[PDB]
């Protein structure tokens, strides 16, 4: 492309600047000698002067000849070059009318007050709506004080110098602590707090405020001091600065206006505001998408974080599946920790039965099995169980002190005493169900109407939002189909994965065979399978 | 003895260009090349002529001629641009110099030869072609095994 | 951090406690589902809105990947938010009334 | 106690536009739909005062809470929207548009009759009650032509209005009873306020910049 | 292809809380444009001539397909109008109060309920009864132990177009909150207009008559899946 | 990387990242260290944080 | 047998083949009988369209320890080869297999006293790079890098040698005038505002300030002068934000400082670098290395890319 389409890319993306880089004499002569040639002699002009200029005698010669002091030289060194913008003019758009409105957000989270003094005050809320207009205004001009009504601003002032002289000092204690060095930005501290600095509740977006700069950063922006414990931050970012340092200079006075305001624990700069007085709206086209914030190290979890900041989820991948699309869910978290205590019992029954003498003796209400035993110590796991298979195994330590043995007795000695008759009459007892598997089942019935009833709410819920335009799935989370990319992919296709080469099919390992050895010892013969049906299907035709 | 995997050696040639020719070699001792001329000429040294249609053994491997022109960078080249005894099998150091010397992130278990290597070696070639790219040594130690 | 910010506005879960049984009985608490559990752990993501009026004990909720968690007493009406990914620990006898509300009431 | 506690009255009285809507039509959007939205967000406002102390623009933002929206979005969002409209009309007609909104409509849209016609399809096209925008776009740096639903405002994707209209069915059916397309047109011919747009976007352009930088040569 | 069709009562002094006026313009305008409408697009698709419930339950497809809305709001104005009777209100008698006590408590129970319900809609909307005689399509959607009592009748708000239809539900009566309805006679007072179609206009009968169909269908589904058992037993 | 003046903006190829130089200038390194993050982590990681 | 059935993956299959082929029978023996006909059950996982799916299941056995007595339960679990579960109903948290792994710390029960004594037991994370993280323009494009700038890449230049809200804007009535922005840009005036002020007579005062009580009254000591009232003490006061001085810096942002520059015969610019800050007192500067290039010689990059160690920057054809 040509040079010019080029640079224009290059300011509007990447961000170059052409700056002054102020060089040494010995650095000048290099850049403006190496363009002529080598060992040849310098025919160019300033070639001739910079070859000159290597002397101190001749730059201390040279100073005097132009007649310039010292120190006017070394200030000519660092002179910024290129074309100069003309100097800005302030056009006030008309009369200014304004009137103080104590804070909406005053008192802080924790800080009670009575309740008539804070109504009074945001009473002051409602005024706000009426217009005035601007044109007559000076016709209305009273120039007599001592007839303004501000009692509602007062009660506001009065609460607030309480709290000042109420949290001052926990305010100063909590930014020596979570702060560590001073930063334009942070809670002015030491020496540099006076007496007399409005805090940051003081503060309101929405209100016109004069200060003077007090600091320029280039990658993040100007800072104004506003006469509070808090500096100010105007947004400007690095390749602005070109043009903006000629009208925005440490020690100028400027008028700025709030346009937010940020909690200075989790946000860096707490008040960003906006240029009235040297307005340069005209220069800014690099901004800020969201405010910085710290990563400290007290939060762990990156959800907190994004959801007290403000911004996006956390990117997932995006799952193919329908959540209406999809079986519902029938299993219950008790089930599992009720089937265990209830093989527990039956097993502690049938062990007290086998062996009654250890069950003689003791009362069946109340049986101290093990004194012994630990809530930290129930879930032991020991993978040397080696019995028939290298394979890990965990131990369970139940206690005695809930088992309901009580109506387990009852049952088992009424169970007992009808199977043996009838094992004597000819027939054989199967056993139907027990209560705890009653219970169980019951469970299960319970959460899976508890299923029921959400996929039933799901149904309506999909519907009315896609109806009045409301998104379905949470925006942010699921944006990226498969963005995040370059994973191995098993798929053949995607070459990731070897496909046939000359008919390559062969596979590297995933031996079947070690599968095969399995089935081939126990039932080695290549017979046909004559009945093939599953479990289900199995107890279906038992029970048929 | 050498290790297996690509080189990228670039051949002084005599009429325009330097010819960068990449050689992959592999566990048993195999060598496929990659020529570059003055237009792309994208071709391979494994078949008796001078010309193997690098294209025709890409879209042979199974890979979609769409997805073969998205995967690789620079697809104006690319579209302007009209064995598994020994070759394949890479050994488990080949693999790890493949992917040191490559980009590709393939896991240390697979250890064949997959399109994927293919279509990247063309493209770092023809990188290296524009300038974007670093030869290699075959005397350093690097290079070579010790058995 | 002297944390002002509560998981109970953190996280949109809103929570009544103390609720009066006129406003139950507007809105419908005893003409409700059931649901029992002793000592478990229901990992659960909503899909809905859920209005939970606890009975029993006492249920800690404990967001993914969180490590401070929330306690409702027997007495508190929860509102479980949309896209919730928690995991419900349990501790004792547990009963509620829940009822799963789409968008609007 | 209550914040926003206002029906903020238009700039113009409640008869300036009678050739074209009523003066009782007027009435009763602004006294009583209107009025009574500001009352319930007293209301709701009373209640948490976490969200009293937020700015409105905020407000609605946080209400919004992503799809998930607050029991008081809705009504936040209609006062702000209601307001929005008044100020989006103005008394005597509007033609065509001026110096800046002109030449973005022009460098955007094609043309004005090209704009128009879109902003009719798309008013016509919506089903229910909501609004119509005309918003500037942040991140794209340029006009566009959204819809929304019964209350939701281009605030919550951070986009700048300039224009509104209300598609409720409260706001027509006095005088256009069903014939929404002549209600439209009506808003467009004789209702449009091109002046409050261009100084909308004038006070955009503080936010968003619509120009190419300086480029020094070097 | 489907056609207006008259409101059962006079629809003209039919009531006189409702003007003649707001009769015309809501049906005669409003109804006869979203017939009009529907007979327009469906000629000539597939769905020449299904029936237009069927053809709703097609279209809804989570996407909405284009047709849907004039469908479902043709469909939902004409039970309105024969939910309402010429003089009217009362308090239901028959079999409807059984289940209306069962599953609310009082008629004053759901009285409060269907009235709250309507109000709190925000927008363009409509307001049912119904009967919950639903079964999904995915899983385990069977019920276990299942008994009586596990139908019940539920109060639902539906946003603009929407009918309790697209979820299976099975309608009985509805208000249109719609905004076409109400204003021109109570200029925004919606809570009133509820109370009054909730007095004077209710012919409770007419849903009762719905109602037993209902039971009948919900039956007929459950001989059909025990149809369905013996096949694959025997 | 960072350059003032005397380097041509557009590259010698079209998919290149070779610069020409007309005129003698110094290039410059800007000291930093330099990370590799995912899609997840620029989700938070921003800009001055 | 259970009601209600969940749709599991797990397809458990019984197949009963015959034990030897047809037409050729096998030897008998006299002590034991053949067995005709044999069954068998087999567990196979459900597989997938698109790619073949195996059974990748995990035998283990778990004993119930209560009263000294010893059960025998063996568990099959059909775990997927991805851990990552595309919902959290249908989490696999709900198990213990192995007790090897530790570093799951964040299984910590916070009822115990491990949890609070690990708040103390683990410090402040400084692991982490400690600096502000800088994000690539030039990289927005391409796959978005950081430079993570730190107090080893700047450094400080130490010789180098009222105020306060005034109010809020209250509403106004003509809305039609531009009194909304308080101040016009002399660049973007020409474009939403006519040339009204140039063909007229623009007033000689820039700055007036009413202010208005509670009770609706403006109220000002001068008619249209320039008195701020603040609002801690409210009491009239000039703001004289010009008060008759310039404010200049000889050092400027962004400009890149060589050494042996001798800006002052005390402290010398090093580092080489440029400057980012610029306080009242103080400069910082971003340390930075020139690199000399003849003509004709070829930089590897663009603007601002990330140049690792040990990467081809300048290529010098000579002799
Ligand atoms: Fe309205």
């Amino acid at each position: 492309e040509s040079e010019e389409e080029a640079r224009r890319k290059n300011w509007v993306d990447r961000g170059w600047a052409p700056w002054e880089e102020i060089l040494s004499p010995e650095a000048n002569f290099a850049r403006k000698s190496l363009n002529e040639g080598e060992e040849v002699a310098l025919q160019s002009p300033e070639a001739i002067e910079a070859f000159k200029m290597l002397s101190p005698n001749y730059r201390k010669k040279k100073i005097s000849d132009m007649g310039i002091t010292e120190d006017e030289y070394y200030a000519k060194q660092f002179e910024i070059k290129g074309e100069i913008p003309e100097p800005l003019s302030t056009m006030w758009a008309g009369p200014l009318v304004v009137r103080h409105v104590p804070p909406r957000d005053w008192p802080p989270r924790g800080w009670e007050v009575d309740k008539k003094e804070l109504e009074f005050i945001r009473e002051t809320h409602k005024l706000q709506s009426v217009r005035v207009d601007y044109d007559k205004v000076e016709e209305m001009v009273k120039m007599e004080t001592d007839d303004m009504g501000l009692d509602r601003y007062k009660m506001f002032l009065k609460q607030y110098n309480e709290w000042v002289a109420a949290n001052k000092d926990r305010l100063e204690k909590e930014s020596y602590k979570y702060d560590q060095d001073y930063y334009p930005g942070r809670r002015k501290r030491g020496k540099d707090y006076q007496d007399g600095m409005y805090e940051l509740p003081f503060y309101y977006p929405g209100q016109i405020c004069a200060g003077k700069v007090t600091a320029i950063h280039l990658y993040q922006g100007a800072f104004v001091d506003i006469g509070g414990v808090h500096d100010g931050w105007v947004p400007i970012k690095r390749n602005d600065w070109y043009w903006i340092r000629h009208h925005i200079k440490v020690g100028m006075h400027v008028i700025v206006e709030i346009l937010a305001k940020r909690d200075p624990y989790r946000f860096r700069f707490p008040i960003e505001m906006r240029f009235i007085d040297p307005n340069i709206d005209h220069l800014i086209f690099n901004r800020f998408d969201f405010a910085p914030i710290f990563h400290r190290d007290e939060d762990t979890n990156l959800d907190e974080l994004r959801r007290d900041c403000g911004r996006q989820p956390l990117p997932r991948k995006d799952p193919g599946v329908k959540v209406e699309e999809e079986p519902l869910l029938s299993n219950h978290p008790y089930v599992d920790k009720l089937w265990q205590i209830h093989n527990a019992e039956q097993m502690i029954l049938d062990d007290m039965e086998a062996n009654p003498v250890k069950y003689k003796g003791k009362n069946l209400t109340e049986l101290t099995d093990d004194e012994d035993f630990d809530e930290e110590n129930r879930i032991e796991y020991s993978k040397a169980y080696y019995k028939k298979a290298l394979l890990p195994k965990m131990i369970t330590k139940v206690s005695v002190k809930e088992l309901d043995l009580e109506a387990a007795f009852a049952e088992r000695q009424h169970h007992n005493k009808l199977r043996m008759e009838a094992q004597e009459r000819g027939e054989v007892y199967k056993i139907p169900k027990l209560r705890r598997n009653i219970e169980m089942d019951e469970y299960d019935f319970i959460h899976w109407r508890r299923s029921l009833e959400e996929r039933e709410a799901m149904l309506r819920d999909i519907s009315c939002r896609r109806a009045l335009g409301l998104p379905l799935e949470e925006p942010g989370r699921y944006v990226d189909p498969s963005a995040f990319g370059k994973d191995q992919y098993d798929p053949d296709s995607p070459l990731y994965r070897y496909d046939y080469w000359g008919e390559p099919k062969n596979s590297e390992k995933s031996k079947q065979e070690r599968m095969t050895d399995v089935h081939n010892k126990s039932i080695v013969g290549k017979g046909t399978v004559w009945y093939e049906m599953a479990y289900e299907d199995a107890v279906k035709e038992r029970m048929q | 003895l050498q290790s297996p995997g690509i080189y990228y050696r670039s051949e002084l040639d005599h009429n325009g260009i330097s010819v960068y020719t990449g050689t992959i070699i592999s566990d048993w001792g195999g060598r496929s090349e990659l020529e570059i001329d003055r237009k792309a000429r994208i071709w391979a040294r494994v078949s008796r002529k001078q010309k193997i249609s690098i294209l025709v053994l890409s879209s042979a491997m199974g890979l979609n001629l769409r997805e073969i022109l998205e995967n690789v960078c620079y697809p104006e080249i690319f579209l302007s641009f009209l064995f598994f005894q020994q070759r394949c099998e890479l050994g488990r150091i080949g693999r790890r110099n493949m992917n040191r010397r490559l980009n590709l992130d393939i896991p240390q278990n697979n250890t064949f030869l997959l399109p994927r290597d293919i279509l990247a070696a063309a493209d770092h070639l023809i990188g290296l072609k524009f300038g974007m790219g670093a030869l290699d040594d075959m005397n350093h130690l690097k290079n070579k095994r010790i058995r | 951090m002297r944390t002002e910010k509560p998981l109970e506005e953190l996280y949109n879960v809103r929570v009544e406690r103390n609720v009066t049984k006129d406003r139950l009985m507007e809105l419908g608490v005893p003409r409700w589902s059931m649901w029992k559990t002793g000592k478990c752990k229901l990992p659960w993501d909503w899909h809905v809105d859920q209005l939970v009026y606890i009975e029993e004990g006492e249920v800690r909720v404990v967001p993914e990947g969180s490590q401070r968690f929330m306690q409702f007493v027997a007495g508190d009406l929860v509102r479980y938010p949309k896209w919730f990914e928690a995991d419900l620990y349990f501790n004792d006898f547990y009963q509620e009334r829940y009822s799963f509300r789409a968008y609007g009431d | 106690v209550f914040a926003y506690y206002g029906l903020k009255t238009p700039p113009y009285k409640l008869d300036a536009l009678e050739p074209y809507m009523s003066q009782k039509m007027l009435e009763v959007h602004w006294g009583e739909h209107h009025r009574s939205y500001v009352e319930a967000l007293n209301k709701q406002l009373e209640k948490n005062d976490i969200l009293y102390g937020c700015t409105m623009e905020e407000l609605i933002k946080v209400t919004y809470n992503n799809g998930n929206p607050l029991p008081e979005f809705s009504d936040a969002a209609q006062v702000w929207n209601h307001d929005f409209f008044w100020e989006s009309m103005q008394p005597g007609g509007g033609d065509m548009p001026k110096l800046g909104l002109l030449q973005q409509i022009e460098k955007d849209f094609g043309s004005f009759t090209n704009f128009r016609e879109k902003f009719t399809e798309a008013a016509l096209a919506l089903f229910g009650s909501g609004w119509i925008w005309l918003v500037l776009k942040r991140e794209e740096k340029r006009l566009a032509i959204v819809k929304t639903s019964n209350a939701v405002n281009p605030l919550v994707w951070n986009d700048i209005p300039l224009i509104g209209l209300d598609l409720w069915e409260h706001a027509y059916y006095l005088d256009y009873k069903n014939d929404k397309a002549k209600y439209v047109n009506v808003f467009m011919n004789h209702l449009v306020s091109w002046d409050a747009a261009l100084g909308r976007m004038a006070r955009a352009q503080a936010f968003v910049n619509l120009g190419e930088p300086k480029i020094p040569v070097a | 292809k489907f056609e207006l069709m008259p409101p059962p009562y006079p629809m003209n002094a039919l009531e006189p809380h409702m003007s003649h006026t707001t009769f015309e313009y809501h049906w005669g305008k409003h109804h006869r444009a979203y017939v009009d409408n529907l007979n327009k697009q469906i000629d000539g698709t597939e769905l020449d001539g299904m029936t237009l419930e069927d053809i709703i339950l097609i279209t809804y497809n989570g996407d909405l397909l284009p047709p849907f809305n004039n469908a479902a709001q043709a469909w939902n104005h004409q039970f309105f109008w024969e939910s309402m009777k010429p003089s009217g209100g009362g308090k239901p008698s028959g079999e409807l109060l059984q289940l209306i006590n069962r599953d609310f408590g009082s008629f004053e129970a759901f009285v409060k309920e269907f009235k709250a319900a309507a109000a709190t809609q925000f927008g363009s909307g409509w307001a049912w009864l119904a009967y919950k005689a639903n079964r999904l399509n995915v899983g385990n959607t069977s019920n276990p132990h299942p008994t009586d009592e596990d139908k019940k009748l539920v109060v639902v708000k539906t946003p603009n177009a929407v009918n309790p239809l697209v979820w299976d539900y099975s309608p009985l009566l509805t208000i249109d909150v719609w905004e076409h309805a109400y204003y021109l006679d109570f200029r925004n007072r919606r809570p009133d207009y509820i109370s009054i179609f909730m007095e004077k206009l209710v012919s409770w009968e007419a849903v009762s008559s719905r109602l037993e169909v209902a039971k009948a269908k919900a039956a007929e589904r459950e001989e059909e899946e025990e149809r369905k058992k013996r096949e694959k037993e025997e | 990387m960072h350059w003032s003046t005397d380097v041509y903006h557009a590259p010698e190829f079209t998919y290149g990242n070779v610069h020409l130089l007309p005129k003698t200038s110094h290039l410059w390194i800007l000291l930093g260290r330099p990370c590799r993050s995912s899609l997840v982590y620029l989700s938070i990681h921003k800009d001055q944080d | 047998p259970d009601p209600l059935q969940e749709r599991d993956n797990v397809q458990l299959r019984i197949v009963n083949y015959i034990l030897y082929g047809n037409g050729k029978p096998i030897r008998g023996i006299s002590d034991t009988s053949i067995q005709l006909v044999r069954t068998c059950l087999v567990l196979n996982w459900n597989q997938d369209k698109k790619s073949s799916s195996c059974e990748e299941a995990r035998a283990s056995f778990v004993e119930i320890r209560t009263n000294g007595l010893i059960r025998h339960f063996l568990r099959i679990n059909l775990v997927k080869s991805p851990i990552s579960y595309i919902g959290k109903r249908n989490d696999p948290s709900g198990s213990g297999l192995l007790s090897d792994n530790g570093s799951d710390c964040t299984n910590i029960n916070p009822f115990s006293s491990i949890y609070s004594y690990s708040k103390a037991k683990i410090q402040q994370s400084i692991n982490q790079p400690q600096g502000t993280i800088h994000t690539l323009l030039n990289r927005n494009k391409e796959c978005q890098s950081l430079i993570i700038l730190s107090a080893a890449n700047c450094s400080r230049m130490g010789p180098f040698k009222s105020l306060g809200p005034l109010g809020t804007s209250l509403p106004i009535e003509n809305f039609y005038s531009s009194y909304h922005l308080i101040t016009h840009n002399q660049i973007l005036v020409t474009n939403y505002l006519q040339l009204d002020n140039l063909k007229q007579t623009f007033q000689v005062i820039k700055f007036k300030y009413y202010l208005m009580d509670e009770n609706g009254k403006i109220f000002n000591p001068d008619p249209c002068r320039n008195i701020i009232l603040n609002p801690f003490n409210l009491n009239w006061y000039f703001l004289h934000h010009n008060y008759c001085e310039e404010t200049s810096k000889i050092i400027s942002l962004g400009q890149f400082i060589c050494e042996n520059v001798c800006i002052a015969k005390n402290g010398p610019p090093l580092k080489s670098g440029q400057v980012i800050l610029v306080q009242v007192d103080s400069i910082v500067i971003r340390s930075a290395k020139p690199y000399l290039a003849t003509p004709g010689a070829t930089v590897h990059g663009h603007y601002g890319e990330t140049l690792y160690e040990g990467d081809t920057l300048v290529t010098f054809i000579y002799e």
